[PDB]
RNA sequence: AUAGUAUAUCGGUAGGGGAGCAUUCCAGCGACGUAGAAGGGAAAAGGGCGACUUUUUCUGGAGUUUCUGGAAAAGC
RNA sequence: AUUGACCGAUGGAGUGAGGGCAUGGGUGCUAAGGUCCAUGUCCGAGAGGAGAAGAAUCCGGACCACCGGCUAAGGUCCCG
RNA sequence: UACCGUGAGGGAAAGGUGAAAAGAACCUCGAAAGAGGAGUGCAAUAGACCCUGAACCCGUCUGCCUACAAGCGGUAGGAGCGCCAGGUGUGACUGCGUGCCUUUUGCAUAAUGAACCUACGAGUUACUGUUUGUGGCAAGGUUAAUUGUUA
């Protein structure tokens, strides 16, 4: 009865002024993870990667290769290959995913759970 | 000027035009008048006129605005504890609307 | 449906605050003090308001002239404790006279306050003098004769 | 050896202040013009403080 | 008619419904006081006990 | 018939947990915390509205007090002197004028003095 | 509660009594819905008192319901 | 004189672990926050005020609201 | 059935895209997993664990407060600041305040009990009596099994 259609008209509009790229169902802890989006939130993008290539976390090789999508999705969006000192990382949350639950023996008997969590990673990019 | 006038067992200080809630008045319609004849001080710009019973002479003359209005509603809460013992009720306070006109 | 006459509440741009001056030159310790803790708190001002600061700043000179009466210069006997197994002390008045006018008014004005964040800060408005001489001339501290009150 | 309560959210928090990750200390190289870290030899390039280290092929 | 039935006055009531909470005076110990043999489930008199 | 009253069931929480909005950690949201910290705080209401009468009275008194006493009274003598001249002036329109209309209240002062 | 507005009375555990609300389904007289039903989020307003009710807006995309009477898998 | 507070018939109960204080006593040691009776009372099932903080000591029996007034026990140098 | 048990035996969990697969050709970043687009469609925040999509629990952003301060975390007052014409968010400072349940003569009790949320969870029915409110008939009241007609 075209109300859907509507909301979903701007819904659309609207997303074609915000550069983004995500990734979904990281096979890893959300807490670590966060550890190192917190160390390039609001930073710029050329800092960053070379922040994220010299760092000793392991996730950090995962979001290094999210935040190259992002920057191409940009220029996608904006007919233009991007400057130097132009963007930075406006906004970026980790969030937990699904988990995966194991199961380790303990003594006596006895069972005990292990998680096997996952995240998703959203980064947003800004001139 | 302003005076202090007990108006339904509450004394306020009253000036002309002040739009003031007071208790509930019974049997009263907008647009009718009220006297209030209970005048204990007078205080035209310097000179105090202090009621022993009262000002004797003076009163408030006002026009009622709205018959009925309700204060805002509050839970009367009572509890024992370790007993059972429990109620909750709502009550609101029920006032009258005036505007005074003249400070006769 | 609301309060039409309502109780008005001074706040930090509406109270007075005023500095005066007095002096202990032969009044009784206690008895004096409880004369300036009601300065300090506001308790002579029509717009006192207990959860704001609303009194003057007081400026006690000749305080090294208190007098203390009975056997209470070295008969009364304080009591505090270090925090360490047998670490009760004890200390008298003039004890503290030695340490200066300043040690022994501010302990016994304090506990005449009260005990919190309030009585905290308002301690602070009290300067005591030893000798005639003090450096407020530029807040222009006014006169009261303790008496008066 | 057990605890008493559950901790809120916080205290837990609270703790989880001095919970950094580590920042490189990194340096751009005079060669390249890419990022290396101090005081080791540049992986893209191979030179080390002006002189060639590792001839990559 | 069969919209608008009414029966006599004082004629039907509402049951006792017990033990569903305070504000019903029912509900708790539900009727049966605190303890001994007449508060437990299959408690019955012996007639000429 | 099979009768669960699911909506009315969860809507009845859910008026309450509007009204605990506000509190610390688990006392705002967290379902049988709450109702246990709002119903003690009904509680206290109840206690509070009859306090407050007494607290304004007592605040009327000091700041009357304060004003006699400019003016060579105290609080006991003045009230001795207007309830022995009949005027029937409550504290709470006394402390008004001792604090906001300091002229009037001198010649309540000046009457009775 | 008594007398027909007046007088009295209104703290409560075990416990006795009175009067109501919501829920599922049925009968009857009737209404609403793709020009947007139920459900879910937000806000505002009502009730001698309360259990609860009503309205607006976002989501949602097909069922819902007033009153009188009737029956319970009828409330944490 | 007394808001009516008493009784009969008949439907429904709960309770049948009490406790403190004062007075008269037994027991104990003229001990016990002890124990067993009697007469009142209060807590139990009772909030408010004084006692710094106390189930039953002193004052006092909460229908709801009020930023009105008079008092009780107890108080009026400051915290109050 | 899976699973557990030597065996007799015990014994689960698990429904829903869309009207129609039209189940996403092709491009961009990536070694490719994942995404951003494009396209199909009323709708893709209907994209395969797919209708709706709550709570506990977990993030990011914005507004106000917070590093001299001490107790069941509220309640009653009360400035300032930020938003939208007197509403709303926050809360400097002040007064008062030892959770709840159960069991007890008496519990803040250092007596019992609960990690939290959502869902589940405990005076019911039959028969025979008895008291009572409401009715029918009335010196009478009432049928049981069963039978006839119709459907
Ligand atoms: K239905
Ligand atoms: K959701
Ligand atoms: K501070
Ligand atoms: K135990
Ligand atoms: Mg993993
Ligand atoms: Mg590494
Ligand atoms: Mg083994
Ligand atoms: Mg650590
Ligand atoms: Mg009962
Ligand atoms: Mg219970
Ligand atoms: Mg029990
Ligand atoms: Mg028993
Ligand atoms: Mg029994
Ligand atoms: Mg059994
Ligand atoms: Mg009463
Ligand atoms: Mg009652
Ligand atoms: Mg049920
Ligand atoms: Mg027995
Ligand atoms: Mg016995
Ligand atoms: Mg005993
Ligand atoms: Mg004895
Ligand atoms: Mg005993
Ligand atoms: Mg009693
Ligand atoms: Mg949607
Ligand atoms: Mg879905
Ligand atoms: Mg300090
Ligand atoms: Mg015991
Ligand atoms: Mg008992
Ligand atoms: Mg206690
Ligand atoms: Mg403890
Ligand atoms: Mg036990
Ligand atoms: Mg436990
Ligand atoms: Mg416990
Ligand atoms: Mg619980
Ligand atoms: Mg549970
Ligand atoms: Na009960
Ligand atoms: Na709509
Ligand atoms: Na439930
Ligand atoms: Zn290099």
């Amino acid at each position: 009865g075209a109300r859907k259609h509507n909301s979903a008209e701007a819904r659309k509009e609207a997303l074609k002024q915000m550069y983004f790229a995500k990734l979904r169902n990281v096979p890893t802890s959300p807490r670590k993870m966060r550890l190192v989006a917190d160390m390039i939130r609001g930073m710029e993008v050329n800092r960053a990667l070379g922040v994220l290539k010299f760092s000793n976390k392991e996730a950090s090789a995962r979001v290094e290769k999210l935040l190259r999508s992002a920057v191409a999705n940009w220029e996608e969006k904006n007919e233009r290959k991007a400057e130097e000192g132009e963007l930075f990382v406006s906004r970026i949350c980790v969030d937990g995913a699904s988990t995966l639950k194991r199961l380790r023996p303990a003594p006596q008997g006895r069972g005990y759970r292990i998680r096997k969590r996952s995240n998703h990673v959203t980064i947003y990019v800004d001139t | 000027m302003y005076v202090i006038v007990d108006i339904q067992g509450q004394q306020m200080k009253v000036e002309q035009g002040r739009r003031l809630f007071v208790h509930h008045i019974k049997d009263v319609e907008s647009g009718a008048s009220v006297e209030f004849d209970k005048v204990l001080l007078v205080d035209n710009n310097g000179a105090i006129t202090v009621g022993s019973p009262l000002v004797e002479g003076a009163k408030v003359v006002c026009e009622v605005l709205t018959p009925l209005v309700k204060g805002d509603k509050v839970l009367i809460f009572h509890k024992k504890r370790r007993k059972g013992y429990r109620k909750l009720n709502g009550h609101r306070q029920q006032f009258t609307e005036i505007l005074v006109k003249e400070v006769v | 449906d609301t309060l039409s006459f309502k109780t008005i509440s001074a706040n930090k741009a509406t109270v007075t605050k005023e500095w005066v001056i007095v002096d202990a030159e032969g009044q009784t310790l206690g008895r004096m003090c409880a004369k300036v803790a009601k300065l300090l708190r506001g308790k002579y001002k029509p717009n006192f308001t207990p959860h704001v600061d609303c009194g003057d700043n007081v400026i006690v000179i000749n305080a090294d002239k208190i007098v203390l009466s009975g056997n209470k210069w070295d008969g009364r006997i304080y009591l505090r404790h270090t925090g360490y197994p047998g670490g009760q002390r004890q200390f008298t008045p003039r004890d503290f006279m030695n340490k200066g006018p300043e040690y022994l008014f501010r302990k016994v004005v304090k506990g005449m306050l009260p005990k919190n964040r309030l009585g905290a800060k308002i301690i602070g408005n009290l300067y005591v003098y030893a000798g005639t001489e003090h450096k407020h001339e530029a807040q222009q501290p006014r006169q009261l004769d303790i008496n008066s009150l | 050896a057990h605890p008493k309560r559950r901790q809120s959210k916080t205290r837990t928090a609270k703790r989880r202040t001095h919970d950094k990750a580590v920042m490189p200390t990194l340096a751009k190289c005079p060669n390249c013009g890419a990022w290396h870290i101090y005081h080791t030899v540049c992986g893209d390039c191979g030179y080390y403080r002006g002189k060639l280290a590792i001839e990559k092929e | 008619n069969l919209s608008s039935l009414k029966p006599a006055e004082g004629a039907v009531k509402s049951r006792k419904r017990i033990g569903r909470g305070p504000g019903s005076g029912l509900g708790g110990t539900s009727t049966r006081g605190h303890k001994g043999a007449k508060s437990r489930s299959g408690y019955s008199k012996k007639i000429g006990f | 018939p099979r009768s669960v009253n699911h909506v009315a069931s969860r809507a009845k929480r859910k008026r309450i947990l509007k009204l605990t909005r506000g509190y610390f950690g688990a006392r705002k949201n967290v379902w049988t915390v709450a109702k246990n910290t709002w119903e003690k705080g009904l509680t206290y209401a109840y206690r509070d509205r009859k306090s407050k009468k007494r607290n304004f009275r007592a605040l009327w008194i000091q700041r009357i007090n304060a004003a006699a006493r400019l003016e060579g009274m105290s609080y006991s003598r003045l009230m001795g002197a207007l309830h022995a001249n009949g005027i029937e002036i409550n504290r709470k329109v006394l402390a008004d004028l001792a604090m906001n209309h300091p002229e009037a209240f001198r010649a309540i002062v000046a009457k009775v003095k």
